[PDB]
């Protein structure tokens, strides 16, 4: 488990260890009908066609275009009424929503900092641990080398 | 569609304008005449306070529910997207914690390897300072393959006939019309053979011609290998390896098997998944492989190399080996001659009676005898 | 966007779980320390009582469905003007 | 400011008193009827337990609401969840490659732990 990141100051060693890990891997080796049509639409990459009729039409048609004509009138009157209540308020309704979006945005970036601080704070605690033990390991190795030659010089 | 006094279907639904609850005109009127009150809330109410009769006027008795239906289906869409995202991010935590800990654990090895290495040079620099010939034809001489019936009976393949012979009576029980592989079914009445491109299943008759050979643990299926690069049970080859398979054996539990290759690999396969799960490298064509009944040893020849399947490591190498078989106390080899090794300490028997190549070796039950066949004799020891 | 007690733009909004209303933490905290209550409804509230799917801003599916209600509900009143007349 | 189920910007937000988290009324009301518990914390919660607590400028070119806008909404719902199902499938596959490579490393360490200390032990014995 133990491998000191802060204390151990190559890419060759990653490439080396990857090969040894690789060799040990060589050894081991809820919705209704809605979901059916939605998954089929996405898989096939084709959206279902809508009513491309109101836009084109034609004068001196028949009973069919008499309907299609009368459709264009009522929707154009609804359109012109739908543009009236927008222009009445105008830009006040738009800029009121623009202000809401600024309150929504700043909240996210506050959380970006809260995460930033606690993430650096955890790493900060790790750092001290790394330097604590890395010294202790240094102490151990020095003592190790002392015996190694001490035992020889006695013999 | 129910009154809130009797519980009947109201034919004249009138309502009190103090507590919203649709009663029937008869019952509410009888309650008001009894005591001037609303029956549900006990508030003040009179007869004139009640709104009687149906309401349809300037209204006329579709569209609005279609939008309601559009909402109801969306309500599911949101619920589904939530549970799909939870599992998405919750799995990403496992992915992240693993990858981090993997490369963390990877650095353990890099450190460990260099210290292990240091220990080597340090210490190194310091330390420095019966014989039956009549089973098969005399004019086309040679037995090329051997098996013993697991439940008792000898099976040989010849330089084109398959022969069943009884050691006790010394009689040929059947001559079944070169054969280079044979397998004896435990049922004693079924025998199998293969040759330079069929597998044949025999009763004194051939009942199937199926177009190395090993019997599955169940007793119901045969694994085969071929120079055509495929193994068969399904029929599969390795695109990547793409070469002749030289031998084939099931592991005793019947889930995995091994196939030797002409380019010196021992390929281990998962039968269920039909996948190549491991390959053991380390020269020339594989000639024979054998799984021990201990379930964790595999012996291979091309040297005889021993593999521990728990570690996937070559733990011993004994430096023509044509045939390998464990009894798991003993391992026999045959080819240039016959040799038997004790598996515990790795040679206990050595026979050189055959003239020319030994093509098969086998253990009688309890290792009470050994059998071998040669390029005409079948010998018992 | 506003704090209901002061009327300012709260720089640390915390929503209560008894009278649902966005209060400024520093303001509501003092209100709780005065007396354990919610300022609007005068129901009990303590300081601990106060409090993965990515969203996108509310723009012109659900907002589109509520739009079509406005369309039809307005057109239904248009029919009354001609039924009554 | 958002809902904690769909990822909406709620029109009638309602907060639960067991876990302080604001949901849109319709979506929380649906969960309680499906299974009567809080979706996040899995704590007991009912419809009566809930406590009830926005401007979109309709575009200038607002026919399109029936045809173009509604079409895009069910395209965007369709191709996202399909792509999200694709993302979930790979995470589970990449999970298996993670755990296998992890366990592969465990065996290396275990193998090297026997190797190193015995090499060190041999140096200690060499002196004698």
């Amino acid at each position: 488990m133990d491998g000191l990141s802060f204390v151990d100051k190559p890419d060759g060693y990653k490439n080396e260890i990857d090969q040894l890990v690789k060799k040990e891997f060589a050894n081991i080796k809820a919705d209704n009908s809605v979901s059916t049509l939605t998954n089929a639409l996405y898989t096939e990459y084709l959206k279902q066609r809508n009513n491309k009729k109101r836009r084109t039409p034609d004068f001196n048609d028949d009973d069919d275009t008499l309907f299609l004509e009368e459709y264009r009138r009522k929707y154009p009157r609804i359109d012109t009424s739908r543009y009236i209540p927008n222009e009445s308020s105008e830009v006040s309704l738009l800029g009121i929503v623009d202000s809401y979006l600024k309150h929504q945005e700043i909240v996210l970036d506050t959380l970006l900092p809260q995460t930033v601080s606690n993430q650096w704070r955890i790493n900060n605690d790790y750092i001290r641990q790394t330097c604590t033990i890395v010294e202790e390991m240094n102490i151990q190795q020095r003592k190790q080398i002392n015996d190694l030659e001490i035992y020889r010089k006695r013999l | 569609m129910l009154c809130a006094i009797s519980g009947k279907v109201p034919r004249r639904p009138v309502l009190s304008p103090k507590s919203r609850t649709i009663f029937e005109k008869s019952l509410l009127e009888q309650y008001v005449k009894d005591t001037g009150n609303d029956p549900i809330t006990n508030e003040p109410l009179s007869i004139e306070e009640i709104v009687e009769i149906v309401p349809s006027a300037q209204q006329a008795s579709s569209i609005p529910n279609l939008l309601t239906s559009l909402q109801n289906e969306w309500d599911a869409i949101m619920l589904e997207n939530f549970k799909l995202r939870s599992t998405l991010d919750s799995l990403t935590k496992k992915l992240s914690t693993v990858m981090y800990e993997r490369d963390a654990a990877k650095l353990v090895a890099a450190q460990l390897l260099m210290e292990k290495n240091e220990d080597s040079k340090d210490l190194p620099k310091s330390s420095q300072q019966d014989f039956v010939a009549r089973g098969k034809l005399k004019a086309p001489k040679w037995p090329i393959l051997k098996n013993l019936e697991l439940l008792q009976k000898t099976f040989p393949y010849k330089e084109k006939w398959v022969c069943m012979c009884r050691c006790e009576d010394g009689a040929l029980h059947f001559t079944q019309l070169k054969t280079i592989t044979t397998i004896t079914t435990p049922n004693p009445r079924t025998g199998g053979e293969h040759p330079a491109r069929l597998l044949l299943l025999y009763p004194k008759t051939n009942k199937v011609l199926r177009e190395y050979g090993h019997n599955e643990v169940n007793t119901e299926y045969f694994i085969w290998a071929d120079n055509r690069g495929t193994i068969g049970f399904y029929i599969v080859h390795s695109a990547k390896s793409d070469v002749e398979y030289s031998s084939g054996v099931l592991h005793k539990d019947s889930l995995l098997l091994a196939l030797y290759s002409p380019d010196g690999i021992l390929d281990v396969y998962n039968l269920s998944s039909p996948d190549q799960a491991s390959s053991r490298f380390p020269e020339a064509k594989i000639k024979e492989v054998k799984f021990a009944d201990n379930g964790y040893w595999m012996v291979v020849e091309c040297t005889v190399v021993c593999f521990d399947l728990r570690k996937d490591v070559g733990t011993l190498a004994y430096p023509g080996t044509v045939t390998y078989d464990i009894d798991m106390i003993a391992y026999s080899n045959e080819s240039n001659s016959l040799t038997i090794y004790k598996f515990d300490k790795k040679k206990n028997w050595t026979k050189d009676e055959e003239s020319a190549l030994c093509l098969q070796s086998d253990t009688a039950d309890f290792t009470d005898m050994d059998v071998v066949c040669g390029d005409a004799i079948l010998k018992t020891n | 966007m506003l704090c209901a007690i002061s009327g300012k733009v709260p720089r640390r909004p915390v929503l209560s779980p008894k009278s649902r209303t966005i209060f400024e933490k520093s303001l509501l905290e003092q209100y709780v320390k005065d007396t354990g209550n919610d300022p609007i409804t005068n129901e009990p509230l303590s300081i601990e009582e106060i409090v993965a799917q990515q969203a996108s801003l509310t723009e012109s599916i659900p907002n589109l469905l509520t739009s079509l209600q406005n369309e039809w509900d307005a057109i239904m009143l248009e029919n009354f003007k001609l039924r009554s007349t």
